[PDB]
């Protein structure tokens, strides 16, 4: 069928065409076992009261863009319960659930690339000895968008290289990573499950980034109506949450 | 004091050997092994995922996203051509891709290959269209008549939007060099069926794309380096 | 019934393909929809009309440890004596990584994580600056991180109390030996998504640190000048890897980084154009 | 048709290539879901 | 004439080899065993007996007994501050004790840590005490208030004059490095509970000692070779 | 069952860690008194809330076979030949003693009596003064204490009737032999507090006293200039121990003594000063 | 998994290292005490 | 450290000997043998079979 709804904490998202959901690699979310744990205190689960769905700004999609990208956990860094509790803890780990959303009319045509990519590690974009500064890693909720004029620091910013993954490996062959389209002729959502993937079993919250969210314009948007531009939004949901070492705030 | 007697090839150093060696470090014992999902096992799971191929690589558009996508025209009433390309496995414009990728570390080949096939139009749109490939010993057909006498499939366009075909295996040995030199293995192309229609008020044109994945019987051997790649000058430290 | 598959190298059998017959019905396997991230499972009998064939190929060349285990060099070290202030120079020291060859790091960098152990031989040779070598000795010592590091042919450092050491001497073969996993974590990184404690040094550069290799020569004063050229060849054993990657496309700059802009030159990948697309 | 295999050293990282197992055929990564 | 395969790596010189070889003193017969109390059968037998750590290293007690304690005033009626030192098992101060002495053999460490304070005053002397312990990923706390919020114990002297505090394994990995860099591992702090109160004709100063150990979970591995000792010159014989 | 867990080194497991629960009673773990001389008994489980975790580390490198069955040097010898008085010069003589390299010393010196079986491995160098080596053999020979020792190239002492004797000669691999414990006691002695029979020597200059090692040259008079430089390294075997004591703080200065004190030189450790102590 | 492990000399100072034996866990250090 | 004696003749390349070599390509897999008509396997079926002889080998 095109019907599906979920329910994490105390929201619930609805969608009347969509295309099955992705499991990434066939695993599904859960705690951790006393097999693997290293750390020897309790950990704190705070449960429903952070297991809920988180929504982000908006973006604009016009005909001359070129895509966008974000970075996890660090998107959810002030989402109340969770961001409070990354920041008073020293570890931590969960899962995610992303939900994206993005309609359009039955005179439309466009297709988006959505990507999950795990320890996305981004390349500078003047040649010599540089490398990339920590503020503009950690851009919040309002993500990076690719553009043309010019920025300050130039020792320390990204490259724009989109077709390049940003990191050297030609698009096209990023369907190995965990993805899915959105054909604005079929349907106008898309779903990715995914757990916790990392060499520790727990690790710091503010100086790593497990996941990397990546959305890309294949087609370019055209129509002949007056709505020439369309907002896309994006909502993430954390799942099996639980954090240790407490400390005062790091701020 | 046993005897023994010495045998020619001692003391050589053989890359692709298999030999013990003394450890350096004793009586270390290694960290445990935790769970991380997505372990790989063998080469031939990655040569079995879809990848875009680069159909449109012309000099314009060398250097953007525009080289995976070509377009269809509504003003084309007439039985014509949309593109053509070869079927070797490790040959251009198909050898970036994962499968053209990996096939570079080996020398042999066989197998079946599968190519896929996505619409980007409006909802209103619809249209026909005709894929054929053409076994080797002949030249590339210019006409549909000729193209039609061959391994074929029709498409029609609704509400599924994705089609698939396959090139079988046909050759006279088993396998095949992944450098084949003067050698070809036969070509595929794509001809307009009936028209594209359009409702009013509605953009006249429309997007494809095309993926490449390994059917069952697929497999490599006799490893090689690639060809792919190159250091022209040494990497800073 | 195990000796025989695996000395012919008869496991990992493929399937074999069935034969099929015209048909017309409502289902079409042929039809599907690729924006569910999924693969098509069509396979060659149901699209055209097939023959039975009993397959002979097996897939055992394409394993990790097949792909994996062959040796290839990963650093070059060049050593020039003096006969002038002979206990102050004649030492090297470089540090442990593989990321300064392009087809071992582009090998192993197609996967995320990966776990083995390493297999080290070494390659000697003498060049011969005067009328004749004599008797020549070397000797190298590996260093972990936090042991005292020498600056000098004749430190103390050199006694080697309980760092391990090898030695050659000129008409010996070629030593080897054996490494286990040596790391912190369950697993190595080939990319890193992080910093240090002083935001600062983004990328591998502070997660991989396994110490230092040092050589001299232990042969006193003499009357020859000679070029000593060492080159380290490295064989993985044991692999596991998880999360593929795509392959590189460009060439590498420097080491634990991913930067690839060159001055004054364009961007140059493995495509080739063609004049027109309608002819292949 | 057979050969002998025997390990002289009391280290495991001593000893030979691993024998070849399987492939793990189920792939997660053709279909990534549950 | 049993023909034989060379390998490569023979003939060399491996320091941490196992190989048998002839003996010189054929015949001979060693002396008997008697009986000698003490016999140390692991390294991990040393890490766990407590020894003295010197706290007050500063300039003006360089080289005597008074780096081993510090001194509490009764003249201070205020939440403050006495002393801060980092967790890490080979770092300055406690780097020279003797399970710091014998981590610098190796590198890789894990397990808990036990600390013990020791109070030397009159008998009619009393106080209250905080030990706070702060895990890593942020900056030494210089309030109580902050102090407060984190694995802490209260300490009150009667007729017991001892306490013990532990010190969790809290890290990402399952090891840590000896030699860390620019990592930490944490911090431990002390400050004033209530005031230390005295009687009419007493003095008005009191002593502390600390001592340290690991606990049941304590290991080392990868052995190296030690940086707290070095040889300039020649030994005379 | 005993193949696999010693090649896997999982043998010495170590106890994991329980899970605990709030508590307040009348018995605090906590308190305890240290004027005892004993060590305080608590665990983690006792003062905080822990989780139940299966540890998988192994105490196998910290064993003292382990800790101590690493070759290092311990004696360096120079021999330069000349031409001019051939059968007179040209031999070395050293006594025995592993008090003259630091890490050894240093290494062996934390237990007050050790028993173990030795292994000697030998390193010849040969350094040329001249325009060719030629063909040179060396000879080393153990002289047990009582035993007549020679001081020429060519005495008597070198036929060697019961003492034994190794020879080495260019082109050859490195000499290595085993040796028993041998001693007159059940152990030997880092520290001595005693005298000889005439109140001399304190220390262990008087126990210890194992025999010479001498060497030379068995080539006949030649036309080349050389220098011989060989170095022997030691491992042990089969070790026991008893009565640990502190490690050394400061340098060594002589052999059989514990003297520390240098002319014109302060006193310096390995600890570090600070500016003030309330900042870390 | 397991290993030969075959004397040649007479001796047996010959043979190669001890066998890791035991730890003697209770220690007369921490408590030197009846 | 088992003690060994080295007999004259190590070393030698013999044309005629037969021992056994290490592999240059591990794990390869050689191509199936289909059946192929008229295999030889002694070199004395060849001398079994008739053919002229040139008796007049004169110059014209
Ligand atoms: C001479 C010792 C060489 C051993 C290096 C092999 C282990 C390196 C593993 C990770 C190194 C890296 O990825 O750069
Ligand atoms: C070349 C022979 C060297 C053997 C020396 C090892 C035995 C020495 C034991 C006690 C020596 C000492 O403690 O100084």
């Amino acid at each position: 069928d095109r019907i599906i709804q979920i329910t994490r904490g105390d929201s619930t998202i609805t969608s009347q065409d969509v295309a099955n959901a992705i499991v990434a690699y066939g695993v599904w979310p859960h705690y951790l076992s006393s097999k693997d744990a290293s750390a020897i205190d309790k950990p704190s689960q705070p449960d429903t009261s952070s297991n809920r769905f988180y929504t982000l700004r908006s973006v604009t999609w016009s005909s001359s863009s070129k895509g966008w990208w974000w970075k996890l956990p660090d998107a959810l860094k002030d989402m109340g319960i969770f961001g409070e509790n990354m920041f008073y803890h020293y570890l931590g780990r969960s899962g995610y659930t992303i939900h994206v959303q993005c309609n359009a009319s039955k005179f439309h045509q466009g297709t988006l690339i959505v990507a999950l990519i795990p320890e996305h590690q981004i390349a500078s974009a003047l040649h010599g000895n540089v490398n990339v500064g920590y503020n503009y890693t950690h851009p919040g909720e309002t993500g990076r968008e690719v553009k043309a004029e010019t920025r300050l620091n130039p020792d320390l910013q990204p490259t724009e290289e989109y077709w390049l993954n940003f990191d050297g490996t030609l698009l096209g062959n990023i369907t190995i990573f965990p993805h899915q389209f959105i054909n604005l002729r079929s349907n106008n959502s898309a779903t990715i499950i995914a757990p916790y993937v990392n060499a520790v079993p727990m690790d710091s919250m503010r100086s790593h980034n497990n996941w990397s969210l990546v959305i890309i314009p294949i087609c370019p948007l055209e129509t002949s109506s007056a709505i020439n531009t369309i907002p896309i939004t994006i909502s993430i949901s954390p799942m099996c949450a639980e954090f240790s070492g407490a400390r005062a705030k790091r701020q | 004091g046993l005897p023994v007697f010495i045998t020619p090839g001692s003391g050589q150093f053989l890359t692709t050997d298999d030999f013990q060696s003394p450890c350096a470090l004793p009586w270390y014992h290694p960290t445990k092994e935790i769970s991380i999902p997505g372990e790989v096992k063998n080469l031939v799971e990655i040569c079995q995922v879809d990848s875009l191929v680069p159909i449109n690589n012309t000099d314009t558009y060398i250097n953007s996203e525009n080289m995976y996508s070509v377009v269809l025209q509504s003003s084309i009433n007439a039985p014509d051509k949309i593109f053509s390309i070869r079927t070797d496995v490790a040959s251009q414009p198909l050898a970036t891709t994962l499968i053209g990728e990996i096939s570079s570390y080996f020398t042999h080949w066989t197998g079946s290959l599968r190519f896929s096939f996505m619409f980007c139009g409006t909802a209103n749109t619809t249209v026909k269209l005709l894929l054929a490939y053409t076994p080797p010993g002949i030249a590339e057909p210019t006409t549909r008549k000729d193209a039609m006498l061959g391994t074929h499939v029709i498409w029609d366009v609704g509400l599924q939007s994705t089609i698939s075909m396959v090139v079988p295996w046909i050759s006279a040995s088993h396998y095949r060099n992944t450098s084949p030199g003067r050698s070809t293995s036969g070509y595929i192309t794509c001809w307009y069926q009936t028209r594209l229609v359009i409702p009013p008020q509605t953009p006249p044109t429309a997007r494809l794309l095309c993926f490449v994945s390994g059917c069952k019987d697929f497999c490599l051997r006799m490893a090689r380096d690639t060809n792919l790649h190159l250091q022209s000058g040494a990497i800073a430290q | 019934e195990n000796y025989i598959d695996e000395v012919l190298n008869e496991v990992l059998v493929v399937p074999n393909i069935n034969s099929s017959n015209p048909t017309t019905s409502n289902s079409a396997p042929a039809l599907d929809a690729a924006e569910t991230g999924h693969t098509s499972s069509v396979q060659p009998e149901d699209v055209i009309e097939t023959r039975y064939v009993q397959t002979s190929q097996t897939r055992d060349e394409m394993s990790l440890e097949s792909f994996l285990g062959r040796s290839g060099c990963i650093h070059e070290s060049k050593l020039e004596v003096t006969l002038a202030n002979y206990n102050k120079e004649n030492f090297t020291v470089w540090a442990i990584n593989l990321q300064e060859m392009a087809q071992i790091r582009r090998k192993f960098e197609l996967f995320t994580y990966t776990r083995f152990d390493s297999e080290i031989t070494l390659v000697p040779c003498i060049s011969a600056l005067s009328q004749d070598i004599g008797h020549i000795t070397m000797q190298y010592m590996y260093v972990p991180p936090g042991a005292p590091v020498p600056n000098s042919r004749d430190d103390y450092a050199w006694q080697s109390g309980t760092n391990a050491s090898v030695f050659w001497q000129h008409g010996q073969a070629y030593p080897r030996f054996s490494l286990p996993f040596l790391s912190v974590a369950s697993a190595y990184y080939m990319f890193y998504d992080g910093y240090d404690e002083q935001d600062q040094n983004y990328g591998t550069a502070n997660t991989n640190n396994m110490g230092s290799l040092c050589s001299r020569i232990v042969t006193e004063k003499h009357i020859h000048k000679v070029h000593i050229m060492t080159r380290i060849y490295h064989k993985a054993k044991h692999v596991k890897a998880w999360c593929p990657r795509p392959p590189r496309a460009l060439e590498y700059t420097r080491a634990h980084r991913t930067n690839f802009k060159i001055e004054d030159r364009s961007i140059q990948t493995a495509i080739v154009t063609r004049p027109i697309i309608t002819t292949a | 048709l057979n050969y002998f295999n025997i390990n002289y050293f009391k280290d495991a990282a001593s000893n030979g290539a691993s024998k070849l197992e399987f492939t793990q055929d189920p792939s997660k990564f053709t279909d990534p879901v549950k």
